């Protein structure tokens, strides 16, 4: 198994529990999108009115190589490009 | 916890440690015990399976004094609001009581809406991460100072006195941090708050819920 930790702001809250991602495979970035709604719609009751009329509604992923990636959780051009989770050290989620 | 020092061990008894399972991964919070059988956390905290790690220091090392119990029950707060982090408490009931003694021991609760002045050096104590980069195995703890209202309603517009507390010197490098949720703002011996939330960079002030608020459904709940 790899895990992820990852952070949620919204409305710049900032919960101070600790969360991870736990993967096992190769994904799709809209199944990290997924992921990545299913958590603010389950932990910060965010709805998808919500994502979609923010000023900002991104998620930023740091690879273990230190690269990072932002992604609009808007409209995300790569949704079908894929990433194997192994490679991803945090992911950054921000709406608001 | 950002900017404190490592615990005396087993000087804080009432500590707990909390293993918590998602959908998709897991969570860690602090909590505190406030009966043999009972231990107080925040309500984001909730999960599909919560594990209670009594009597710890090291949380990574297998220590003879360490009493791992499940919780049983899992009742958050019935107004919790998720959205605005709003009435975040929750009790967990214990599914077997702890066996007293000098590692694992309850604390104090507040007296019915009683205050807690701002100027109030208070400390707070968990197992959470100490810098963007790194964390702790064992608990550490911080000495914060209460701040006046004021300074909460103008960063985080859902801020309310009445039920919450402002903690933390802005200028300071101390605060609690990313797992330390849930773990008791202590004052003079007394367990006034809870950590609840602050800003992704961990820089006061924060908000802990205002346990005193809370002692009417604290005390419904455990009968």
């Amino acid at each position: 198994k790899h895990t992820v930790p990852y952070t949620i702001s919204v409305d710049g809250i900032t919960a101070l529990h600790r969360t991870y991602f736990v993967f096992p495979k190769k994904v799709l970035y809209q199944e990290i999108d997924s992921k990545v709604k299913n958590e603010l719609a389950s932990q910060r009751g965010v709805t998808t009115e919500k994502i979609n009329n923010a000023q900002t509604a991104t998620y930023t992923l740091t690879l273990n190589d230190g690269n990072k990636k932002v992604v609009n959780l808007k409209k995300n051009d790569d949704a079908k490009n894929s990433i194997d989770p192994s490679t991803i050290k945090q992911i950054q989620i921000v709406v608001k | 916890i950002i900017g404190g020092r490592e615990s005396r061990p087993h000087s804080r008894p009432y500590m707990a440690y909390l293993q918590i399972q998602s959908p998709a991964g897991q969570s860690r919070c602090g909590g505190f015990l406030v009966r043999e059988d009972f231990v107080l956390t925040a309500a984001h905290c909730w999960g599909s399976n919560i594990n209670v790690t009594l009597g710890a220091h090291n949380i990574q090392r297998r220590e003879n004094t360490q009493q791992h119990i499940t919780a049983r029950r899992a009742i958050r707060h019935p107004q919790y609001n998720q959205r605005t982090i709003q009435n975040d408490i929750m009790l967990l009931q214990l599914s077997r009581r702890v066996r007293r003694n000098r590692n694992v021991n309850p604390v104090a609760l507040p007296r019915a809406q009683e205050g807690l002045r701002p100027g109030t050096l208070c400390t707070v104590a968990g197992w959470g991460r100490v810098s963007m980069r790194r964390g702790t195995d064992t608990l550490r703890e911080v000495q914060l100072r209460v701040q006046r209202d004021r300074q909460c309603l103008r960063i985080f517009g859902s801020y309310d006195p009445r039920r919450q507390i402002c903690v933390g010197d802005r200028r300071e490098r101390k605060a609690a941090f990313k797992g330390d949720s849930g773990g008791p703002l202590l004052c003079n011996n007394v367990a006034h708050g809870i950590v609840s939330y602050g800003k992704s960079s961990g820089v006061p002030p924060e908000v802990f819920t205002r346990v005193s608020s809370f002692l009417p459904w604290i005390r419904t709940t455990m009968r």
